[PDB]
């Protein structure tokens, strides 16, 4: 491919981490921690979710 | 109503381009037999037969944007429809870099730059949609682990 630069995981070079809290059929707590390893889908939800802190 | 018509570009291995080209120029509805086109519900596979022989066939992306241009006097032209898939015969994959003339070849490398780029916006609605149906969400940015 046409040499380019590349950029750094964002110019912080941190990823993003969620944990996630469910409850399965019957009775169960199962608690899911997804970590985003794309910047660009990483900062979207990011700008998402400060959008939604704001709306308050 | 009216509904825009779809040209796509159909592009076939030289001897059965030829063997299609003569029997295009020919005229006869023998043609008709003697092509077919099968698309599969993948969406981007096909086969199309030539002389009842199957040939494989993906449906690809144009890098640059063609219309048809017809005319009646050849000084005024009139658009017809916008085509930007071809079907070659012999997703990253359904992607076409080169374009099909001759001076545009790597256009997607070299003379355009990969703006196209920000698939990502559906992750983030999954990742919203998975969110709304839990209880608790716990976030932190992270570094090197």
């Amino acid at each position: 491919t046409a040499s380019v630069t590349s950029l750094n995981s964002s110019a912080t070079g941190r990823c993003l981490k969620i944990y996630r809290t469910f409850r399965d059929e019957e009775g169960k707590e199962y608690v899911r921690c997804e970590t985003v390893r794309k910047p660009a889908v990483i900062d979207a939800y990011v700008r998402i979710r400060t959008t939604k802190d704001e709306e308050f | 109503p009216h509904e825009l018509e779809s040209q796509f570009i159909l592009r076939l291995p030289p001897e059965y381009a030829s063997t299609v080209r003569r029997a295009v120029q020919s005229g006869h509805v023998n043609l008709k037999d003697r092509l077919t086109i099968e698309l599969h519900p993948d969406g981007r596979h096909g086969i199309v037969r030539v002389d009842r022989v199957p040939l494989a066939s993906k449906l690809v992306d144009l890098p640059c944007v063609m219309e048809s241009l017809k005319t009646i006097d050849k000084k005024t032209f009139y658009k017809t429809a916008d085509i930007c898939q071809m079907l070659v015969s012999t997703e990253k994959k359904f992607i076409w870099n080169h374009g099909i003339t001759l001076p545009l070849k790597n256009v997607r490398k070299r003379r355009f730059r990969k703006t196209a780029k920000k698939d990502v916006e559906k992750e983030v609605k999954r990742l919203l949609s998975t969110d709304a149906e839990a209880v608790s969400t716990r976030w932190e940015i992270i570094a090197e682990d």
